């Protein structure tokens, strides 16, 4: 309405209320479909261009069924950590397989203006791989984990049928865990003196702690110390992220989170 | 307590590590046991030799998978 | 990290994401190809004549804002205030010792 | 109001609130914007000048 | 729930498959640089069994 | 409160340097008569500590909290608490919101 | 009575301070641990001297680091 | 025990007052103390002389530098 009406001023136009009738069914058309993703395709390469503004609505066609591709990006965000570190915290046979789905090599996924965003509505594809049903594990570890670190939007993520809930779950659960329960945390900026901590760690013994920074390796072997039923002190740090978590949606792996974990 | 291989609760097993990396792990029979109430409980005879004794200890402070990618053992 | 693979199969991976940019833009930047901010105003709709329309179609849908920005300039158009000190920003020089400006000298 | 209102008593003279759709793309017009500054960054120079207001 | 069947019975049965899948997530390493865990002796022998299988 | 960030790290972080501040007050003498207070070279240890550094100097926190398994203790926890809780009627999204969801339990 | 490092608890390390508002730290290994039981629990061995048993005196009561940065260790 | 000065501590030290009309402080070392529930706990050397002795085991009844300002400690 307002975005286009650059003081043109007028007033309300879709009469009736929305019944998917005189709304909705617009883009069943292959050449329609077609017309957003080149669009918005080229748009992209400059988006200085005066009549740039056309994407107010084309947007949803970049990568319209790669979700999947998407919480991938928002893990290692939220975690914080490296493009591959996260790959190596992977610990589900059934999500790794979707993970080597997802990373599949020549796809043109990480090349800047390209077709594979387009590739539902551009017709390249009927049922595309990176789509979020169709890694329907990698989502539920994936949304599990950032929301147990604290996420904003995992919260209302999709809850997929039918996948391996309880070995997602501890999974997801020790690497919140892990991630959580230690930080970066080095000196940045200096005047004169700094704090030099390289080679320091353990004078040894005291230890039964977890380890000291997010080695896979590491936490795989201290889980295994503690005959693999995952802790008190980890049960708590997630009860301690999803309590005080209020009005959350049905089918979400945010009241998922809550009813698994708060009691 | 009174043990054949007992007697070694406070002597000295230096595991070197990697390299320079990270220290030795200055371990005994003692931080690992208390007297009779963990050791023999849990595969305690007095046949058992000085490293394959001390192995066992490594569940005690919940590190001995924790230190197997790390040390020589 | 160059190199991950599947620890059972031993075939590679390559970890990657979608591509991601929107690089930022410092304001000393825009002082290297142009040393002028293009005001794009005036119109020959006599000065007068905006103050009805500013006014009388404020009200819902009327008062256009080349009204609004026809006006404004007209107002404030006029030339004052004493430099008490020197202007210059950005390699950029406004004042100097003691000229008087107005709003529009930029 | 209290300040549009420095002699002359006027009272609220736009009828649609906000919401969008009366004085909505005015800070999208890249003149009036533009204008603003010009008027803002003045009047920061000379903060003792008469029409400061 | 089906009906005239044997339920003191079929649940004890479920309830402990549904235990077992529970108490044990694969829970194994996927992807690696250079290093990854392998879990090899003291997997079992060390008399700690009283816990689950 | 910015979507897509290091939480639990940032605010890690934050408690840190917000506990380290308020912890020790700059805390010194301004104006006298004749009379003042000064220790600025009459200071001892030899196991006296086990208690926060004064001052606020990064380096010797770090230490402390590098000492204390770099996990935040009680106290800075409670800290926290004492600040967030008593806040009424917050605004959603916000950080403000996070503190007190975070920290009052 | 027992181990053999144990006998020099009663005498003490002195460091040397690294600004000018400071003092030296002087130290003692029996006012660091508890008694004995904690000296082996947390990894003390007899086969050592006194500044590498001395460090591990700091360590578990959580200011080593401290030292380390405030001190010539 | 066999240490010069740990028991046997009982002298009281005339510290001049600073205010012109104040009477002088003279403590001794159970004032600061009560056996083994702080000489062990935190600070203190075997070592050390008469002065350094109250110096450090000045804080009990929690003053020091109340004390410092106001004697010639």
């Amino acid at each position: 309405l307002t975005n286009q009406c650059k003081m043109i001023n007028e007033q309300f136009e879709p009469l009736v209320p929305e019944g998917r009738d005189i709304f909705d069914v617009w883009g069943n058309d292959s050449n329609y479909t077609k017309i957003v993703a080149a669009v918005d395709m080229f748009f992209h390469m400059f988006k200085k261009h005066e009549c740039a503004s056309f994407r107010y609505g084309t947007i949803v066609s970049r990568f319209k069924d790669c979700a999947a591709l998407a919480t991938f990006g928002h893990l290692c965000k939220i975690t914080g950590m490296s493009t591959e570190d996260v790959t190596t915290w992977i610990l589900n046979r059934e999500v790794a397989d979707e993970m080597v789905q997802m990373m599949l090599p020549g796809q043109e996924i990480d090349k800047a203006d390209s077709y594979m965003p387009y590739l539902i509505d551009f017709g390249l594809s009927s049922k595309s791989p990176y789509s979020s049903v169709k890694n329907p594990a990698f989502h539920f570890w994936g949304q599990l984990t950032a929301l147990l670190l604290r996420s904003t939007r995992a919260r209302n993520a999709r809850q997929p049928d039918d996948i391996e809930y309880t070995s997602l779950t501890t999974a997801g659960l020790l690497y919140a865990y892990a991630v959580g329960s230690s930080a970066d945390l080095a000196q940045q900026f200096c005047v004169g003196d700094n704090k030099y901590t390289p080679d320091d760690s353990t004078g040894g013994l005291t230890t039964n702690a977890p380890p000291q920074g997010r080695d896979v390796v590491e936490w795989l072997g201290w889980f295994e110390d503690q005959n693999r039923k995952p802790t008190p002190d980890m049960m708590q740090y997630a009860k301690r992220a999803v309590m005080s978590l209020q009005g959350l949606r049905e089918k979400t792996i945010g009241k998922y989170a809550k009813s698994e974990f708060d009691k | 307590a009174v043990s054949d291989v007992w007697s070694l609760s406070k002597t000295s097993m230096t595991f070197q590590p990697k390299k320079a990396s990270l220290q030795p792990l200055t371990i005994s029979l003692d931080e690992l046991f208390s007297s009779r109430g963990e050791f023999i409980s849990v595969g305690g005879n007095g046949r058992m030799s000085h490293k394959e004794a001390i192995l066992l200890g490594l569940r005690y402070k919940k590190l001995y998978n924790q230190a197997r990618v790390k040390y020589s053992l | 990290s160059v190199t991950v693979k599947r620890i059972i199969d031993n075939t590679v991976i390559v970890p990657k994401l979608p591509a991601n940019e929107d690089p930022v833009e410092y304001p000393a930047d825009y002082f290297r190809k142009s040393k002028e901010i293009p005001l794009y105003i005036n119109t020959t709709k006599s000065l007068s004549d905006l103050r009805g329309y500013v006014y009388q179609g404020l009200k819902s849908g009327n008062v256009s804002i080349i009204h609004v920005n026809s006006y404004l300039y007209g107002a404030l158009k006029d030339i004052r205030g004493k430099l008490d000190k020197d202007w210059s920003s950005f390699g950029i020089n406004i004042g100097k010792a003691g000229d008087t400006i107005g709003i529009f000298d930029l």
